């Protein structure tokens, strides 16, 4: 059975071998113009090498348009590989690739592998529409980082003023939706430099400062983001220009949740936090952070639950299998993660006696609520 | 309109939009006419590009001469007389 391995010498030296009949004397290369039902290579190379367009006039192609399994071959294998354009294999259009891609995208082939002349030929209509189900691949992401600014500053401008009617405005949403997060690790990169970052005296301990302490040194030098990890450091965060930052992630990108898995991350954040707040005194560390919470109108723009008795007392919520890979993702032990979640969860029971731990969740949201109607809940743990 | 912080008025937009549409791809297509009528195909009578080197030079963010521009209407239009720039070499 080494089929594969036969074939492979046959088509390459059939390709070989017909621009072997190109360097070679010709009366019977006629024999190659003419003469096909199966097996390719009669104008898989036998024309490309030049302009298809100056060749719609030629024995080769335009003859080979109605022979099947010829006509098929040569439009599929010019259609795998254009992409990237910001690379040494291709670089950008401008000259002689350009105008043969034109012919091959409106087509009975098809696109989402290949966009060039959707950024840049003059349509605007038919570029930037296709161009839609292209910049779902930028989400959250480059390609590289000078690529995507070019496909979104090009889209961008040209969308800036709408002459494909006038009405047709979605075509600059998700556009600026992802010239974010080039712009995002621009501004951070330089600014770690300075730096700015603090780090907690509690929770120094553990393989939890671990989910914190990677993303700091990523981000000293230019790198596409992550937004889960930001969720998952919260309670080992410190200082007061940043600790109230993912209540931001729960809202906007709380669309790219799943809307079950986002319910035990708030689990998570808020049973480090009780225990945290156990070494407060006052509970005023719980009191502007909740704060921040009512006066962006969190409960009410997604379904959110506030700190309550109820959402760490229980360890049903605990999920082992989803732990293992949102810290499986980083070079940290499984089992030393899970083991320190699971000891947060009884010693919220072990002080749920004499109402200790309880009643510092009750009076936080009690007494923001002197001017605000958000009071404690616990029938379904949202007002 | 170029900017929203000077006086603008959206009556007087769409006749903006139309004006510049009829005119503007004419003297952009009057341009490549004497590629194939006058026969100057770069600054020098030989050479081909300048057809094939003005399909992402008609795509300009720059002067925006892009985004009024038909898909199939003006595009069109365009790409025959690329086509017979290409049979100057023919």
């Amino acid at each position: 059975n080494f089929i594969n391995i036969n074939n492979l010498y046959d088509d390459n030296h059939l390709d070989w071998n017909h621009v072997l009949c190109k360097v070679n004397l010709k009366e019977q290369c006629i024999q190659i113009a003419e003469f096909y039902k199966d097996l390719s290579g009669l104008v898989q190379t036998l024309q490309t090498l030049d302009q298809n367009d100056s060749t719609t006039v030629s024995l080769y192609e335009t003859f080979f348009n109605e022979f099947p399994k010829e006509f098929s071959f040569t439009l599929f294998e010019y259609l795998i590989k254009h992409k990237k354009l910001n690379d040494l294999i291709f670089r950008f259009p401008q000259q002689h690739d350009v105008l043969i891609q034109f012919f091959q995208e409106s087509a009975p082939k098809y696109g989402h592998v290949a966009w060039i002349q959707q950024i840049l030929d003059g349509s605007y209509a038919d570029a930037m529409n296709t161009l839609k189900n292209i910049t779902v691949d930028d989400s959250k992401k480059g390609e590289s980082l000078s690529e995507c600014e070019l496909h979104l500053n090009v889209a961008k401008l040209s969308s800036l003023l709408v002459e494909k009617d006038n009405l047709d405005i979605n075509t600059l949403r998700k556009i600026q939706y992802n010239l974010d997060t080039i712009d995002a690790e621009k501004n951070i990169s330089n600014k770690l430099k300075k730096g700015e970052v603090q780090i907690c005296k509690r929770f120094k301990n553990g393989s939890i400062r671990e989910v914190f302490n990677i993303l700091v040194e990523e981000l000293k030098s230019t790198t596409v983001v992550n937004l889960s990890d930001l969720v998952e450091l919260y309670s080992m965060l410190d200082d007061e220009e940043s600790l109230f930052i993912p209540l931001r992630l729960l809202s906007v990108d709380g669309n790219l949740l799943n809307f079950e898995v986002k319910k035990f991350l708030n689990a998570l954040v808020w049973r480090r936090i009780v225990l945290l707040n156990a070494s407060n005194e006052g509970d005023k560390l719980l009191q502007h952070i909740v704060k921040r919470v009512f006066d962006e109108e969190l409960p009410k723009n997604n379904d959110f639950p506030l700190p309550s008795v109820d959402l760490l007392c229980d360890k049903s919520l605990l999920t082992p299998e989803y732990i293992s890979e949102t810290y499986g993702r980083f070079p940290i032990d499984q089992n030393a993660i899970r083991e320190e979640i699971y000891e947060e969860i009884s010693q919220v029971e072990t002080l749920n006696s004499d109402n200790s731990l309880e009643i510092k969740l009750h009076s936080t949201i009690g007494s923001v609520a002197k001017e605000k109607n958000y009071t404690i809940n616990y029938e379904t743990n949202t007002v | 309109d170029l900017t929203s912080s000077n006086f603008a008025d959206s009556a007087d937009y769409e006749i903006l939009y139309e004006i510049r549409a009829l005119y503007t791809p004419f003297l952009l297509m009057e341009l490549h006419k004497k590629l194939v009528e006058a026969a100057k195909l770069l600054k020098i009578p030989k050479f081909i590009s300048e057809a094939l080197a003005f399909t992402s030079l008609v795509a300009n963010e720059n002067d925006k001469i892009y985004l009024l521009f038909q898909s199939s209407g003006k595009l069109k239009e365009y790409l025959d007389l690329v086509a017979r720039t290409a049979t100057l070499s023919n």
